[PDB]
């Protein structure tokens, strides 16, 4: 559940 | 005397074949390629004189005549792609890579700038740039035993340069490159000139956006402490990579995470969550939601470091896409905390910043909020204490901006939503 | 980040 940086 | 030159008069000059007259004329190239309002390399490359100053790098004999023309073509290489693309086009890349072991400092030093232009194009020059050789000659120039006996300028020079050849995705730089400037950036990444620390920290900072193997080539490096002390900077500039950098290992394993927070970063937090620069408590605020991501002995140290009161103080007022960002912390941690960890975020106050942001006009907002109220629910149910949770919920508003959600557009959204009033507001 | 730097006049 980790996550990408944001646009 | 070569101020303000007509690009006629540049190539009448160049041409000439007298030595001297080009020198004055790639000069003036230099003087109006270097002006701040519309250089005009458009010009001066459809004026055919790139292959011209390509020449001149060459001339050993005239080290005026290769740091005019280095100039001039390293402000050319500053520009678009196209203009970029003229200059390596016109072989450039090897006459800058010779000219890197230059017996003339401020010549070696333009031919480090305008490579650093040329891979800081993007992937391909980046690695042509380096199947050319590049690599090699660069790590001789920081090859001292103590890096303040350089010029300074020139020092940072070569860092940017460094930078860019670590820099860019979709490839990602080649991994031999890499473990071949690591050790380098490494002893950069320790030197005390501000604009240093900053390239270096942006350079840790591309090597780590990548798969868990880019990552651990970094963190195998043993560079996470230096990266938290730079994390705690005073300068904007230094704090800004450093904390990409950090955000991006703690995208990795566990493992790798725990490097992080055993180096002492969450320490810092309080600081960054608070940040008067949007860009910084945003990241901050991402990064937190990727270790509350963690293992529920790094939920613990997030506790412990008394850092869920910052999430709920960003969850209450900071710009939207940074309480966005504390929504998905907050998920997070409910997703994999102990039901002891989920009621102390009770306990912080999280439930009404958490309904207040269910007016988000955002859907996606909205689905992360409804996903960790049932988590908290679910952690209630275990304590036998779902009521209580209830009627603090239906107190500061939240049933009400629930019940309304059963009215939204999204499927997941009203369905969620039926669920939690259903199963806990009858 | 800017991964262009052009070299100003003095």
């Amino acid at each position: 559940s980790k996550r990408a940086r944001p646009a | 005397g070569t101020v303000n030159w007509s690009v006629e008069d540049i190539v009448k000059g160049i041409n000439s074949n007298n030595l001297e007259s080009q020198l004055q004329a790639t000069q003036a190239a230099r003087k109006l390629l270097s002006r701040e309002k519309q250089p005009p390399i458009d010009n001066i490359i459809r004026a055919g004189l790139i292959p011209k100053f390509v020449s001149f790098l060459g001339k050993t004999d005239c080290s005026p005549i290769q740091f005019e023309s280095a100039w001039a073509l390293t402000n050319i290489a500053s520009g678009t792609s196209e203009q970029t693309k003229a200059v390596v086009d016109g072989g450039a890349i090897p006459a800058f890579i010779s000219l890197l072991a230059s017996p003339h400092a401020h010549i070696s030093e333009q031919a480090v700038w305008a490579l650093g232009n040329i891979a800081g194009d993007g992937s391909a020059f980046r690695d042509l740039v380096i199947k050319h050789g590049a690599i090699d000659p660069l790590l001789a120039l920081l090859a001292v035993p103590d890096l303040s006996t350089l010029a300074c300028g020139y020092l940072r020079n070569l860092t940017w340069t460094l930078s860019n050849l670590c820099r860019n995705k979709n490839p990602a730089p080649p991994l031999d490159a890499v473990e071949q400037i690591l050790p380098t950036l490494v002893r950069l990444l320790h030197h005390n000139d501000p604009e240093v620390l900053a390239d270096s920290c942006w350079a840790i900072s591309y090597l780590t956006d990548g798969p868990n193997e880019r990552i651990e080539m970094v963190v195998k490096k043993g560079v996470v402490p230096q990266l938290v002390k730079l994390l705690g900077a005073t300068e904007l500039p230094i704090v800004t990579p450093a904390l990409r950098a950090i955000g991006n290992i703690v995208t990795g394993t566990d493992e790798q995470t725990q490097k992080v927070i055993d180096a002492g970063a969450l320490a810092v937090f309080p600081s960054l969550l608070t940040n008067p620069k949007t860009n910084i408590q945003k990241e901050a605020t991402w990064t937190m939601s990727n270790i509350t991501a963690g293992r529920q002995d790094q939920i613990q140290q997030v506790v412990n470091h008394g850092l869920v009161p910052f999430l709920v103080g960003v969850l209450s007022k900071a710009d939207f896409k940074t309480q966005k960002e504390a929504a998905w912390a907050i998920t997070n941690y409910t997703s994999g905390g102990t039901v002891e960890q989920i009621v102390y975020l009770v306990h912080c106050g999280i439930i009404e910043p958490l309904m207040n942001l269910l007016s988000a006009k955002d859907t996606k907002i909205i689905q992360v909020i409804l996903d960790a109220i049932s988590n908290i629910f679910q952690a209630a149910e275990k304590l036998g204490e779902t009521e209580k949770l209830s009627i603090m919920i239906e107190e500061c508003g939240g049933l009400d901006k629930i019940e309304a959600l059963q009215r939204h557009e999204n499927e997941s959204v009203y369905k969620a939503s039926l669920n939690l009033i259903e199963k806990y507001f009858s």
